[PDB]
């Protein structure tokens, strides 16, 4: 658990365009585009025509609040 | 219990019951200590027991 | 591309060269043995998988013919690192030749020479070697390094390693020759 | 023949196998060990063992 | 319970008269480093096997001799009294 | 204890009790306890042989062995009288007997194999029990089947005796290696029977591997060995109600699972959960249609035959009679619903038990009485081994050659004892052969035994004087060709060096062979030997890139189980100082995808006999996980 | 209960299981500072000081 | 068979392998044709053998009486000179009979064609077309084991039938030392009584083949005192061979010793391993660097004390400071040195950061070139200590393996101590457990321990000595950061 290694500030990597603001699991009997299981920024099965790998990450937004 | 006085290995008198028992160990405690654990004499096999 | 294999003593061959059974080679070589069938018979390589397991069920000729031109004619030969565990000593992991690709289908033990084993430590006890294949040219060059030609001198004292001299059996057929 | 005189020697061999001892699990009883486990329950007054 | 993993028809002594120190409840333990339980006494002769045993647990399964005498009336006990007489 | 003064030898003299798995060694005294210790755990390892003999040089303990192991005989255990024969298939059948005291009626099972565990099994002589037919009687004591290991009368062997020479052959005999002669080979056989279970659902069907168009079938028949080492293959299907795969029945395809084991199956055992009526519309299932009605055809016949006994009120039956019958009765019942791990299963499962008769191949392991060990280094033609020439035995060939190196290091003398004796053994035949009447034959017989062994020699007398004149030369003649018993008890009555040297004075003719190409003369005697369960096979993996346990579930030729690379792996690699190598066949053997996809697609595209594989750089599946799930953490590495 | 099969193994859940033996001391058995009575409920046991 | 041949007249021919062949097959098939005859006695019987016939050598003009046999055999060996098509010196030729000068002779091979992978090919072609005819004179000659064979010298010489007939004098004054001694003085007269004689044994006993002294004295002559379960030398010997049979008393001793063999290897299971992978992490970067000399001084050289013939063996192929001069090769051979504390360039003390230089290494630079030297060092050191702690369990023998331990996985000695107190202690603690190990691979491992105070890695050409501190195996890779 407890580590001693480099900190990042999530703010400069973060990324406006997988952003996840929308909490609904589905949306219209459809997986969200801006949901978690989101093809467009995550990828989907067809991951050789996405080009997106595992390391791409979703990111949830707080502003204007601040957690620890 | 019956099965630990029929499998006891000394005069009755001495397993009657629970303090024949305790009399007969305390009264032999330092020879009975002084046993060995591998002689096959103090050692017995058993199968439907268990 | 791994294997275990248990040992059994080869005589009239090559310190490095080995005698590998005849299943332990197919699937080590098995992309490789797929390619020849291929390009010999002109077929898709699924078809040439039905090839492969056809032959891996017994032997039959034609495979053994695929098998044989592929330690024949492949460069550098077909070579793999021989370990015995606990991998301890200089010598434990060995770069070797694949001489021979034994006929009985029964047979399933690799032949080594009686010279290699004291380097290895193992024993025709029934222990087992793990096989793990080398394919890449470069890599073959690089591992070359670990052969049994190079390990004849001992690092430490720079003389002749005992562990590839003359065993048992053979000092003896010597020694009524000389003495 | 061989095979008669090899039957005859191993039934004159004097030295024999004690049958009781290979054929114990047969004559041994579930019973013996049985009755006291069950007399265990017998202190409570209630339960008595027939 | 001991599963039937014989390889042959000969079972006189890898089961029939097969015995085992280790039980559910067993002086015996590896932990306990019973080498001396492991090792044979002078009472082992004529009642048990010398160089019977298992080269994975040594000690703690052998065979039993062919013509061991248990003696009638004493409940499987190999001697009618123990080591020590007390009288 | 310390004490070991307790122990006097007077009082264990003349007495075999302190002795137990060692009964069945000659000259036990002689051997060590190490060695002694090793075959207590090979007789135990032995392994069940077809052509299995009583041992030439023998300790009379070994048929009460045979005895006492009941797991190899049946013996019938009162007077009975045969009702009845019902047949399940050609081997595999039951006899419905009588008690002629109590009037109880009893069953005796008759089948070809004898099952123990994963493939060990041995073959059955049925030849009593199948010559038994309706009102015939069973005596007490009659043995209805016995294990290749008892003869005719009963005796028990565990081996056969085989020529030996301690022989350095081309140094193929180095350490404990040995070379067979081909016909040698032939008499240790072992069987191997396997009970392979294949489950068939409703969406599954089997493949049409033993079948032509006409006639659909897909599993090998009663009487018919199994082909390619494919019993049969399951294609399982999305939905079975399109039946349009009618025509894929001769194809194969990697997704299918395939049963593997070779030999003849004798028994076929169904559980089908399946109504009788939606079997039969379809063709495919045709052949197992067969055996599930021979099942209940063989289930129906004993219901009937012995409803009136069982049902009846008197009700004299054994426990074994009733529970066949309850089984039957069940089979037949409607409304039965098999269960198989305490779950109700789909379609149905099919047992084959499999007999194959398994011959020596090379890593197999044999071994003597005494501890020593051997492997099968080279099988060769009986001309190639070391023949005798120019001699009364002239021709004789060896059997098996041993090392000769380092045999009085092993510390099991016995051995060559037993050599010797077989050796001296064979002069005293060939004199017996070669001159007098069959008086002259007794006197050289009863001499030598007096010098081996005084209770044989007075046995001897007394069977000997027993015996007819026909009977006296029939048994003559056999001590003559086959061999001669001696006996060599383990303890107390074994030769020695002095029984020995004077055995070896008064014989003066006997002395060492030469043989045809040999400048050392060389002693060729038969010694016991027992084969043991270890093969190569049992250690075999090989692997390729695409446990698992299809292998123990049959549904894999061999283990692909991979070898395992470690730190120490990686530093005598290291070695060679190219460390960058080494990473790439990590990452291209295992740990990278990527790499690993390019070295298959390269090593199946590239020239077949020039292989050079380029791998790209790229960070492993894991190494990608670790840096995104790092990031979400909220640490990340800097190369540290 | 399992049943004996042939004098010597018991048959159960389709699988041949044979029953062994088991060696075990009598009574009266030393431990340290310790002499124990085993009985089938609560050991015996005397404790020296 | 020619009773005249011309050594590097054949080598340098073109019709090597031919000559070589046909006396292959000429020894084989003269073997195939005649029996070998046994006398059991001193005044050994006659046979007519080609390979045990003479003929007449000429090395370079010069003369050798050489059998048959030792020709083919030197022929087969002298494969080099027909493929380098180099002459053979007359200081190459070796007693062919005695095959431990063989190892020596492929030694001098690889020196003089220069430790090149072609000398490498030859050695194993000659170890290899050495044991194909060794099967061929094996399966034509023939060998074999008989208790016949006992017998037969016993009949004639008394004293193999009084020794395989011995028996131990029953005077309790005997002990445990005596009977022991007297079990040597029977044995090492066996041996003597085979190699004098004319028996089937008689190859294996001065071959070594298949020959262990303990237990071959055992089977022919007495068995001896054994160990109990615990190590204590039981009272009661076993005064017999088991060629003569057992006592009901030694059968329980036998036994006893087999039951400890097996409680022992079940004990030996243990294999920690854990300093292997420590001492190969800190050593796996050191290398060599094409330098002859890093410039270091004598003071700065490393000090070593010879006090045992041990000593200077580990030394070889390094570098010495003699009286008269300066930086001439130790010699081992050379018993001058004993008793004298010497100045050696170590690989400690080498200057160049990049690697160690070729004075400081040794003369082993070219040889171990192509693998890792650190690499090289940890499998010396690990493959001995992790076998010795394993062997010793069977039998003050284990301390030293303890000590070599805590010498450099502890800060025991390494915390107020020096490099050359601390070099000389591991080279006392490698001779007292038995690794043969040359000094330089020990020193490389002390070479990474050591960590530089200074921090400075080109100040030892300066005579004043860095400032420095010796490290634990685990806190030297620790210290790195
Ligand atoms: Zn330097």
């Amino acid at each position: 658990m407890g580590k001693k290694l480099s900190l990042i500030d999530f703010n400069e990597i973060y990324n406006e365009e997988n952003l996840i603001t929308r909490a609904n699991p589905i949306e219209n009997h459809e997986f969200s585009d801006d949901g978690i299981y989101s093809e467009r920024i995550f990828g989907s099965y067809n991951e050789d025509d996405d080009d997106k790998d595992i390391d791409t990450i979703g990111w949830i937004n707080i502003e204007p609040y601040y957690i620890i | 219990d019956e099965w630990t006085k029929k499998i006891l290995r000394t005069e009755e008198k001495n397993k009657e019951d629970i303090y024949s028992v305790v009399r007969w160990m305390i009264n032999n405690y330092l020879a009975l200590v002084k046993q060995d654990n591998m002689n096959l004499a103090n050692k017995r096999i058993r199968l439907y027991e268990y | 591309f791994s294997a275990r294999n248990v040992i059994t003593p080869l005589i009239g061959h090559p310190i490095d060269e080995v005698a590998m059974p005849y299943k332990t080679f197919a699937e080590l070589y098995k992309f490789q043995l797929i390619n020849l069938i291929s390009k010999v018979k002109g077929i898709n390589y699924n078809e040439a998988l039905k090839f492969w397991e056809k032959g891996i069920l017994g032997f039959n000729q034609e495979l053994y013919n695929y098998m044989e031109e592929l330690i024949t004619k492949t460069k550098g030969g077909c070579t793999f690192l021989l370990n015995r565990n606990p991998t301890i000593s200089i010598g434990s992991i060995l770069y070797l030749k694949i001489g021979l690709i034994k006929k009985d289908y029964k047979d399933l033990t690799l032949g080594i020479s009686n010279n290699l084993l004291s380097a290895l430590s193992g024993d025709y006890d029934g222990d087992v070697l793990n096989i793990i294949p080398v394919f890449d040219n470069k890599m073959k060059e690089h591992f070359s390094l670990l052969s049994p030609q190079n390990f004849l001198v001992d690092r430490n004292n720079g003389r002749f390693n005992g562990d590839f001299d003359l065993q048992k059996d053979q000092i003896l057929g010597i020694f009524i020759l000389n003495n | 023949m061989i095979s008669n005189f090899r039957k005859f020697h191993g039934n004159k061999n004097q030295e024999k196998f004690n049958e009781n001892l290979i054929l114990n699990k047969e004559n041994e009883s579930i019973l013996n060990y049985l009755d006291p486990i069950c007399k265990t329950l017998e202190i409570i007054p209630e339960i008595t063992y027939l | 319970l001991r599963y039937d993993n014989s390889v042959n028809s000969i079972s006189l002594f890898t089961l029939i008269l097969r015995y085992t120190q280790s039980g559910p409840q067993s002086p015996f333990s590896s932990n306990s480093t019973n080498n001396k339980l492991r090792g044979l006494h002078p009472s082992y002769l004529g009642r048990l096997g010398l160089t019977s045993t298992s080269a994975g647990d040594p000690g703690a399964s052998g065979s039993l001799t062919p013509f061991l005498e248990l003696p009638e009336n004493s409940y499987m006990h190999f001697t009618e009294e123990p080591e020590i007489n007390l009288n | 204890m310390d004490d070991i003064s307790v122990i006097k030898n007077e009082d264990y003299e003349g007495s075999h009790r302190f002795l137990a798995e060692e009964l069945l060694m000659p000259n036990a005294n002689k051997t060590d306890g190490n060695r002694s210790t090793m075959f207590c755990s090979h007789l135990a390892q032995a392994v069940t042989l077809q052509k299995a003999e009583p041992p030439l040089v023998y300790t009379n303990f070994e048929n009460q062995v045979g005895k006492y192991s009941t797991a190899g005989y049946r013996k019938a255990n009162s007077n009975y009288k045969v009702i009845e024969k019902i047949y399940k298939n050609d081997y595999n059948y039951v006899l419905i007997v009588q008690d002629q005291e109590t009037g109880e009626y009893t069953l005796f099972e008759r089948a070809e194999c004898e099952f123990l565990t994963e493939h060990y099994g041995f073959q059955w002589d049925n030849d009593k029990i199948d010559s038994l037919k309706k009102d015939d009687t069973i005596e007490k004591d009659t043995v209805l089947y016995k294990n290749t290991c008892y003869d005719e009368n009963m005796n028990f062997g565990y081996g056969v005796n085989l020529n030996a020479a301690y022989f350095s052959y081309k140094n193929e005999t180095l350490e404990d290696a040995i070379v067979i002669s081909e016909s040698a080979a032939k008499k240790l056989g072992t069987f191997s029977v396997n009970k392979v279970k294949v489950s068939v659902n409703t969406n599954d069907i089997l493949l049409n591997l033993y079948g032509d168009n006409e006639n659909y079938k897909g599993f090998p028949d009663i009487g018919e060995h199994i082909k390619n080492q494919i019993i049969a293959s399951r294609r399982r299907f999305d939905y079975n109600t399109a039946l349009y795969e009618l025509k894929n029945l001769n194809e194969m395809r990697d997704s299918d699972t395939p049963f593997f084991a070779d030999g003849k199956i004798v028994d076929i055992e169904i559980f089908s959960n399946v109504p009788e009526e939606e079997l039969k519309v379809q063709k495919y299932n045709e052949q197992v249609l067969y055996y599930i009605n021979k099942q209940k055809e063989f289930s129906n016949n004993v219901y009937q035959k012995l409803k009136k006994i069982v049902e009846g009120k008197d009700n004299n039956v054994s426990d074994k009679l009733l529970h066949f019958y309850n089984n039957c009765k069940m089979r037949i019942d409607e409304n039965i619903s098999y269960t198989y791990q305490n779950s109700k299963f789909s379609g149905f499962i099919m047992e084959f038990t499999i007999l194959e008769e398994e011959p020596l191949n090379k890593g197999s392991k044999i071994t003597g009485r005494y501890g020593n060990k051997g492997v099968i280094s080279k099988i060769l033609p009986d001309d190639q081994m070391p023949t005798v020439a120019e001699g009364r035995f002239k021709g004789l060939k060896a059997d098996i050659c041993l090392n000769p190196l380092g045999v009085f290091n092993r510390l099991n003398p016995s051995q060559l004892i037993e050599q010797e004796l077989n050796w001296i053994a064979k002069f005293i035949r060939k004199d017996m052969e070669e001159a007098g009447s069959n008086e002259e034959k007794v006197s050289i017989l009863l001499d030598f035994l007096n010098r081996v062994n005084k209770e044989e020699t007075e046995l001897m007398e007394e069977f000997i004087n027993s015996l007819n004149k026909t009977e006296l030369e029939e048994f003559l003649n056999d001590i003559i060709e086959n061999g001669i018993p001696i006996c060599q008890k383990p303890f107390f009555g074994n030769i020695g060096l002095d029984e020995l040297w004077e055995l070896y004075n008064h014989y003066d003719h006997i002395d060492y062979f030469k043989c045809e190409g040999i400048s050392t003369p060389l002693i060729i005697g038969e010694i016991y030997m027992v084969r043991l369960k270890h093969e190569p096979h049992s250690k075999f993996s090989a692997r390729s890139t695409s446990k698992s346990k299809n292998f123990k579930e049959h549904k894999d030729l061999y283990s692909k189980t991979p070898v395992r690379i470690g730190n120490m792996e990686i530093s005598n690699l290291s070695l060679t100082n190219e460390m960058g190598s080494i990473m790439d066949m990590l990452n291209s053997y295992s740990n990278n995808e990527t790499n690993r996809r390019e070295l298959i697609m390269q090593l199946l595209t590239g020239n077949p006999f020039d292989t050079n594989i380029d791998l790209s750089d790229v960070e492993s599946g894991t190494s990608k996980i670790l840096k995104s799930l790092f990031t979400c953490l909220g640490l990340s590495i800097d190369d540290v | 209960f399992p049943k004996l099969i042939d004098s010597q193994y018991f048959i159960i859940n389709g699988n041949r299981y044979y029953p062994i033996y088991q060696l075990l001391d009598s009574g009266t058995y030393r431990t340290n500072k310790a002499l124990t009575l085993k009985t089938l409920l609560m050991p015996i046991v005397l404790r020296e000081k | 068979m020619e009773k005249t041949y011309n050594l590097n007249d054949i080598l340098l021919s073109n019709e090597y392998e031919k000559i070589k062949e046909d006396i292959k097959e000429e020894i084989i098939n003269d073997m195939a044709s005649k029996k070998v005859k046994y006398s059991n006695t001193s005044e050994f019987a006659k046979n007519d053998f080609l390979k045990d016939e003479f003929i007449d050598l000429v090395v370079d003009g010069e003369t050798y009486e050489i059998t048959y046999g030792n020709l083919i055999t030197l022929l087969i060996v002298a494969r080099p000179f027909n493929h380098f098509k180099v002459p053979m010196t007359e200081d190459l030729l070796f007693d062919l009979s005695d095959l431990k000068e063989y190892q020596n002779y492929y030694t001098t091979l690889l020196e003089h064609f220069g430790y090149s992978n072609e000398i490498k090919s030859i050695i194993k072609d000659v170890i290899s077309e050495l044991a194909i005819f060794s099967g061929d004179i094996n399966v034509t000659f023939g060998n074999t084991v008989s208790i016949k064979s006992l017998i037969d010298l016993g009949n004639k010489v008394k004293r193999f039938r009084e020794l395989l007939h011995y028996r131990l004098p029953n005077d309790e004054a005997l002990e445990f030392n005596d009977i022991e001694a007297i079990i040597k003085k029977n044995l090492d007269e066996i041996m003597k009584i085979l190699s004098e004689t004319d028996n089937m044994l008689r190859y294996y006993i001065d071959s070594g083949a298949g020959i262990n002294s303990k237990q071959f004295g055992q089977v022919l002559s007495l068995v001896g005192s054994k160990p109990d379960l615990f190590g204590k030398i039981i009272p009661y010997p076993i005064n017999t061979s088991f060629l003569r049979g057992l006592d009901v008393r030694s059968f329980y001793i036998n036994a006893l010793g087999a039951r400890k063999a097996l409680i022992t290897n079940y004990q030996q299971v243990r294999n920690s391993g854990y300093l292997t992978r420590k001492i190969s992490m800190l050593l796996m970067d050191t290398k060599l660097i094409d330098l002859d000399d890093c410039g270091s001084h004598e003071n700065n050289y490393l000090s070593i004390n010879v006090e045992n013939k041990d000593v200077l063996k580990r030394f070889s192929k390094r570098s010495y400071l003699n009286n008269n001069g300066e930086l001439v090769e130790i010699d081992i051979n050379d018993e001058s040195l004993i008793g004298q504390v010497i100045k050696i360039p170590s690989p400690t003390t080498c200057a160049s950061n990049e690697g160690v230089c070729r004075k400081c290494y040794g003369k082993l630079f070219d040889i171990n070139k192509d693998l890792n030297i650190g690499m090289i060092a940890v499998l010396l050191l690990t493959d001995p200590l992790t076998q010795r702690l394993l062997s010793a369990k069977h039998l003050e023998l284990s301390k030293p393996l303890r000590e070599i331990k805590d010498l450099i996985e502890t800060n025991k000695y390494i915390k107020d101590h020096n490099v050359n107190e601390v070099v000389n202690y591991f080279i006392y603690l490698l001779n007292e457990s038995g690794i043969n190990i040359q000094s330089v691979h020990s020193e490389l491992i002390i070479r990474e321990m050591m960590k530089l105070d200074d921090s400075d890695r080109t100040q030892f050409k300066n005579d004043k000595m860095p400032d420095y501190e010796i490290f634990r195996i685990t806190d030297a890779n620790l210290k790195g950061d």
